[PDB]
């Protein structure tokens, strides 16, 4: 009683901040047309992830957990995973897709202008939504991701119990295709961003002889990777060895995932026009 | 009446198409601005590369560089305009230390103060070049004329340890220079713009090269500050 | 001798301006009613500018409207339906001022080159080009279809024929170089604004200065003429903008607060001359009653410095234009 | 050039001039003959605004 409390008032605060924040940074975006730019139409796509994120699968998720079934039909069970891949795998190729802008706008000043318009901004973002439901929709509300041993298939003749059960082609593409390439995309690029800054450091100091890039990407890298790499790991663990990983572990390691959706707020619009708009709208 | 109505906003459409052509050429190019003296040499530097503007293009990359010259004022409330330039190329005789027409030197120094401390260009750059450092040579080596006279804080300066040589005197007074500038630069500066400091002389052919090179860096740099990276 | 002289004639001058002024005119003003809040909503926003705006004319409809940017383009507007009417190429980059004819058939741009362009709109040719300035232009006005007059960086304010494109007078005799002008609604009587803190009164047919105001304490940015011909009222620098009269020939009135302490960039009057409506250095602009000398509201919705702020003829609508691309029409 | 501003400073002087009163009295009876036909000071009809 106490402890299934305990678990609805957290996950009460938790969609409740994700849904706040999203929402402010949205309309932030929206009312002002200054804070209107090329990076900040891939800031909106992330924010309309998380958002879609906390109004569909943080609560329903949060119902399946206090409450022990699915109280909604089976459809509404394949829908609802459909819609968790397709949030999360879309809030993770936009970091990915601003961490390239990133290094775009760094690596080569002179071209970015020319590599990144208003137009080229709108085709990116719909490519990244159109593989995220490439990757999420077309499998699952289509029966390839459905497993065949008879756990899975009792549970998916169940209407009262929507439960997780993955192939291992399906396993290791959707991680590939949501986490892992990401992963080495933003690594490589934020490495090579982290060497500029340090080139650019030392030139200053070589002309100007009379620490923050480490904080910065290290917040950026450290947020994402805690977020989503012990579920990515075990994503892959729990079908490569069947017994390996327990339920409530990798339901746990996915919420701890969810909550990545939270804290983008606070990493990606910390800039000083954000705040100002935020005094502005509050 | 909706015919005229039809027709207008065609004609909006063809306005907003070649705006946005306007836009693509716009956004691509880079736009200088040369701020010198008259004496200084402006006029070297903008051959080897009211108003005057040189289109000089480098690495498929087109700068305007706006020299502005004629309308000579103590008050440049022109220089306003000049807000969203990438870098204000500043060109200044280093061998001028012993000219009144105080001397040269302080009134290019409280010049660069004026053009540093101004509200409008706060954002804004400065490429330095310290013009003519071969007649420089000529005037410090002979020992006729000497800088402690005009300049009393030539007097208990070192040459600095870190520094890329030459005669040690000439270089003693290139690098006094340097740092008479370089005080102005860093004193009031948050880090928003800096300077770059570059010695010139009038036969050298590679100041399009550095000013390629500084607007690259100053990019890069504003760049790497609107994010925390720097 | 002649120093010691103009001295004391200027201590004269100062004299006699002080023995015209029984009372202030906020000892008159106080007694009648206050205007109270004003509320003003951006009812239209013109976009397609790719770089900070400096001037801006309404036509003499009040539809009408062209507006010039460091793009290099000479956008005419038009206000109710928000459609560019037309998009003029512009030979330099860096314009300074804007002029709408009074019969709409013309156009006139200045520069910080030192020459000014005339457009003929109805034929977008430049009809003539004229020069003869020393410096950049700061404000040009139409006083007819032939008639213009420019303010530039030079001391000198000049009076041009369009047809034979040459000087007719030359205003002479002031400080600094002029940055702002107006014109009398319907007298020949124009004013103008520099640097030193003075702003004088021209004659157009005469070409002489009858009367010098010289309230100011830094340089005057912009003048607005009032409604009336017997008024007109300054913006500096500094945080005050004032009210002079041209036949009490010393200032009246002077608008500023203890919390701004950033310039005035634009004045402009009310249709009925009593909100003066002025544009700060600061993001947004703000409206005074040009009586009680106390604010009446603020309009802010501009992310950078109002560059230009005008007021149509028949009063319906006020458009500013700020540092950023955007274009805000106020009603 | 002392010359060119004294006379000019002369040719000032010599203008009539009217008590701040009258003016004042002047440009407030103008703001309140004036005062109704003002759009901006007294808010337009919706019907009437050109604009919205
Ligand atoms: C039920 N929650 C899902 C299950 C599997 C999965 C998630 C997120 C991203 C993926 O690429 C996945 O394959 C999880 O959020």
């Amino acid at each position: 009683e106490v402890w299934v409390v305990g678990m609805g008032i957290v996950m009460s605060l938790i969609v409740l901040a994700i849904v706040f924040g999203n929402v402010l940074v949205i309309t932030a975006i929206a009312k002002f047309e200054r804070l209107q730019t090329v990076t900040n139409y891939f800031i909106t796509s992330l924010a309309c992830a998380d958002l879609v994120m906390g109004l569909a699968v943080v609560p329903f998720g949060a119902a399946h957990i206090l409450t022990k079934t699915w109280t909604f039909g089976n459809f509404w069970c394949e829908f609802w995973t459909s819609i968790d891949v397709l949030c999360v795998t879309a809030s993770i190729e936009t970091l990915c897709v601003i961490a390239v802008d990133r290094y775009f706008a760094i690596t080569s000043p002179f071209k970015y202008q020319s590599l990144l318009t208003k137009n080229k901004a709108r085709v990116i973002i719909l490519m990244v939504w159109i593989v995220s439901g490439l990757t999420s929709f077309l499998p699952i509300q289509m029966h390839w991701y459905r497993a065949t041993h008879q756990e899975a298939i009792n549970c998916y003749a169940e209407e009262t119990c929507c439960d997780f059960f993955t192939n291992q082609a399906y396993a290791i593409a959707s991680s590939i295709v949501s986490f892992y390439v990401p992963l080495v995309i933003m690594v490589f690029v934020y490495s090579r961003v982290f060497q500029e800054a340090k080139r650019q450091l030392q030139k200053i100091d070589k002309s100007e002889g009379r620490h923050k890039a480490l904080k910065t990407l290290g917040i950026i890298m450290g947020t994402f990777t805690l977020c989503w790499l012990p579920f990515f790991i075990v994503n892959i663990v729990h079908v490569i060895q069947d017994n390996l990983i327990r339920k409530e572990v990798y339901i746990l390691l996915n919420w701890i995932g969810y909550v990545n959706s939270g804290f983008n707020p606070l990493i990606y619009c910390r800039s000083p026009d954000f705040r100002i708009a935020f005094q502005e709208l509050l | 009446q909706r015919n005229e109505e039809k027709a207008q906003r065609e004609a909006n459409k063809k306005i907003e198409k070649q705006l946005q052509k306007d836009k693509q050429v716009y956004r691509a190019t880079h736009r200088l601005l040369l701020l010198g003296a008259g004496e200084s040499g402006k006029s070297t530097i903008v051959k080897q590369m009211g108003i005057f503007e040189t289109k000089f293009q480098v690495d498929k990359v087109n700068f305007h560089m706006f020299d502005v010259g004629g309308q000579r004022d103590e008050r440049r409330k022109w220089i306003q305009c000049f807000n969203d330039v990438t870098a204000i190329i500043f060109v200044v005789a280093s061998s001028s230390y012993n000219m009144v027409i105080t001397n040269r030197l302080q009134e290019a120094l409280n010049l660069f103060k004026s053009i540093w401390n101004n509200r409008w260009l706060r954002t804004i750059s400065v490429i330095l070049f310290l013009n003519k450092q071969d007649l420089l040579a000529e005037k410090v080596l002979a020992g006729k004329s000497k800088i402690e006279d005009y300049f009393p804080e030539f007097a208990r300066y070192t040459t600095p340890e870190d520094a890329t040589p030459e005669d040690p005197r000439v270089t003693r007074a290139k690098y006094f220079i340097r740092d008479e500038f370089l005080r102005i630069s860093t004193a009031s500066g948050d880090g928003r713009h800096y300077c770059y400091p570059h010695f010139t002389c009038a036969v050298d052919t590679e100041n399009i090269r550095r000013v390629f090179n500084d607007c690259r860096d100053i990019i890069q740099r504003m760049h790497l500050r609107q994010y925390e990276l720097l | 001798q002649l120093r010691q002289e103009a001295e004391q004639l200027k201590n004269q001058i100062r004299d006699a301006r002080k023995a015209c002024a029984d009372a202030t005119l906020s000892q008159i003003t106080n007694n009648i009613d206050p205007v109270g809040r004003i509320q003003m909503r951006t009812r239209r926003t013109l976009r397609g500018h790719l770089a900070k705006i400096y001037a801006m004319h309404w036509g003499t409809d009040s539809r009408l409207l062209v507006s010039a940017s460091q793009d290099g383009k000479l956008i005419i507007w038009d206000s109710y339906t928000t459609n560019k009417v037309h998009a003029i190429p512009l030979r330099s980059s860096w314009v300074m001022t804007c002029a709408y004819a009074p019969s709409g058939n013309y156009v006139a741009c200045g520069g910080l080159d030192n020459i000014c362009s005339i457009y003929n709109l109805k034929t977008v040719r430049v009809s003539r080009e004229l020069a003869g300035h020393t410096g950049y232009l700061s404000c040009c006005r139409f006083l007819d279809d032939n008639q213009i007059v420019t303010s530039s960086g030079d001391t000198t304010c000049a009076l041009w024929d369009i047809e034979t494109g040459q000087q007719t007078t030359t205003f002479t005799g002031h400080t600094g170089d002029v940055m702002s002008l107006s014109l009398a609604p319907d007298t020949r009587l124009f004013v103008s604004g520099a640097c030193d803190a003075s702003a004088k009164l021209w004659d157009v047919r005469e070409g002489m200065c009858r009367q010098t105001f010289t309230g100011h304490e830094s340089d005057i940015n912009a003048i607005c003429f009032f409604p009336n011909g017997n008024a007109f009222a300054t913006g500096s620098d500094d945080a005050t903008c004032r009210l002079f009269d041209l036949r009490a020939d010393q200032e009246l009135m002077t608008y500023s607060h203890d919390n701004i302490i950033c310039g005035i960039t634009s004045v402009s009057f009310s249709k009925s001359g009593r909100l003066l409506l002025a544009g700060y250095d600061d993001f947004n602009c703000n409206v005074w009653d040009a009586l009680k000398a106390d604010r009446a509201g603020v309009l802010a919705g501009h992310d950078n410095r109002v560059s230009c702020l005008g007021v149509t003829d028949d009063g319906m609508a006020v458009a500013t234009g700020s540092w950023d691309s955007f274009l805000k029409i106020w009603n | 050039q002392a010359r060119k501003l004294v006379e000019q400073l002369k040719m000032e002087a010599n203008i009539d001039r009217i008590k701040v009163s009258k003016a004042a009295a002047d440009l407030m009876a103008y703001c309140e003959a004036h005062a109704k036909e003002d759009p901006l000071l007294t808010p337009v009809p919706a019907s009437e605004n050109p604009f919205r």
